[PDB]
């Protein structure tokens, strides 16, 4: 349960950190 | 439990089409 | 009070009733005028038998004068009452907040007179918790200073109350600012939420213990909540493995390992190094390979168990006794330490405290200095530390004498004159190896 929501941000934030704006 | 939109939160793919539509500004300069 | 079917939110329902008052009676002693009385009336027949609605705002204005009856605690009495009930408490807290003009006299109706209206305050002014966009952070910041919290979560006595407190704030958690309130409470609270996991070592008790691991899970969600507490609770992050060892709830087993993981996840600051001493200190690889070799039905504890001796593996792959020396050398408050165990890793020991040169030792030195301060007295661990830091000085003087003169500069003669003085056992009989 709590584990999805912190995966939520877990994911949706972090993937574009490390593979989205790194790519600037 | 909705452990399957833990998958589904990986896109959350306009997060960064916008940004490189942003980025394009240097293409517009 | 999403979580109301709670047997903790029903007693303090029940708590918080059992001394309703009539609003007729408030009328004829002039408390509120016919229109607020008859508000309280109808927001009493909403809560418990349109009702409510409108009232029970009037009933919140005349408990903020009244200061006893239904008036003392009749915001924790609605609260505590499932939404069914003309959605009072659910409704009342979207209602505040459309008000925000009283909303902090509605924050200051609960956690007022005895504890069933100061237990029944986080459940009170956030009975709505962080759904509904009731609340704010500054909300739960501010409420996080209130002491009857802590004195109903941290009732050693109270086992029911402790229970359900630690059960809100583990609710509590659902918005990341109310998370970081929880967070700086625990900062302070560490000693009653390590000691809940402590007792629960080895039907209040369980519901008490997954609370305490569900609120100590949500702290520790964060990797820089956890790679502070790792500089304060160590000593707590085995504790937590032992409870869960012991605890034979699935769901509280599977917590307490979720929050071991944590702890040793990468995001965590300095994750490797903590990973091996916990694994070098707490035996938590041992304990991971006997929660492997053990079965359970909680497949998802089942996996939280199989990740954190994934991470023991990794950490005792690059482990040693000198972090176990390191952690011994800075607790200094114990009788027995890893190297006594035999004559292997001591013969590079002697010379590993001190860096060849003693300079590293003196931390030993500041360690041993403390430990004699309170060797003085007759405590348990202080006369474990009285026997422990002069064995281990009579340990390292015995190889390379030369550091013995900074011990010597630095009152060790003194020292062992003192720990051999007078009122002692232990201290005398390491004092007789040091001047041995």
């Amino acid at each position: 349960q709590l584990k999805a929501d912190q995966e939520y941000e877990i994911e949706k934030t972090n993937i574009v950190r490390n593979e989205t704006n790194n790519i600037d | 439990q909705d452990k399957l939109k833990q998958a589904k939160t990986d896109a959350a793919k306009e997060i960064d089409s916008y940004k490189i539509q942003k980025d394009k500004e240097l293409k517009e300069f | 009070k999403i979580l109301m079917d709670s047997t903790h939110f029903n007693e303090i329902r029940s708590i918080i009733r059992s001394r309703s008052v009539a609003w007729d009676a408030l009328a004829r002693s002039e408390e509120l005028s016919e229109i607020d009385a008859s508000t309280a009336k109808a927001l009493e027949s909403i809560l418990v038998k349109k009702v409510n609605g409108k009232t029970l705002i009037p009933l919140i204005h005349l408990l903020s004068t009244s200061d006893n009856e239904d008036c003392k605690k009749s915001v924790q009495n609605l609260i505590a009452e499932l939404l069914s009930s003309d959605k009072y408490g659910d409704d009342t807290v979207k209602f505040f907040q459309e008000d925000p003009k009283q909303l902090e006299q509605l924050f200051d109706v609960s956690l007022k007179g005895d504890f069933q209206t100061v237990l029944i305050s986080g459940f009170n002014v956030v009975s709505l918790l962080v759904q509904n966009g009731l609340h704010n952070v500054k909300l739960v910041e501010k409420l996080l200073k209130n002491n009857n919290l802590i004195n109903i979560l941290q009732n050693i006595e109270q086992m029911d109350t402790c229970y359900v407190c630690i059960r809100l704030l583990q609710e509590l958690a659902v918005i990341p600012e109310y998370r970081d309130v929880i967070w700086l409470h625990e900062k302070k609270f560490m000693p009653t939420l390590f000691k809940i996991l402590q007792r629960a070592t080895d039907h209040l008790g369980i519901q008490l213990q997954y609370h305490s691991l569900l609120l100590i899970w949500l702290l520790t969600f964060n990797p820089v909540f956890a790679n502070e507490l790792v500089q304060k609770y160590l000593s707590d992050f085995l504790d937590l493995l032992k409870l869960v060892k012991i605890t034979i709830k699935e769901k509280v087993s599977r917590l307490c390992i979720s929050i071991i993981l944590q702890c040793c996840s990468t995001r965590v600051k300095q994750h490797k190094k903590v990973i091996k001493q916990l694994l070098l200190l707490g035996n938590a690889l041992p304990t991971v390979q006997s929660l492997s070799e053990r079965k359970y039905s909680d497949e998802e504890l089942r996996q939280d168990i199989s990740n954190l001796k994934e991470i023991l593996e990794n950490e005792y792959q690059e482990l040693t006794s000198f972090d176990e020396y390191v952690a011994e050398l800075d607790s200094k408050l114990l009788c027995w330490s890893p190297p006594h165990v035999d004559n292997g890793f001591w013969s590079d020991n002697i010379d590993e405290f001190k860096k060849d040169n003693y300079k590293i030792f003196r931390q030993l030195i500041e360690l041993l200095q403390a430990k004699v301060r309170n060797g003085d007295v007759n405590a348990k661990q202080e006369k474990i530390i009285i026997q422990v830091a002069l064995n281990d000085i009579t340990h390292v003087v015995e190889l390379l004498p030369e550091s013995i003169d900074v011990l010597d500069k630095t009152g060790g003669k003194a020292d062992i004159m003192e720990l051999l003085n007078h009122s002692d056992s232990r201290v005398k009989y390491e004092a007789l190896k040091a001047t041995q």
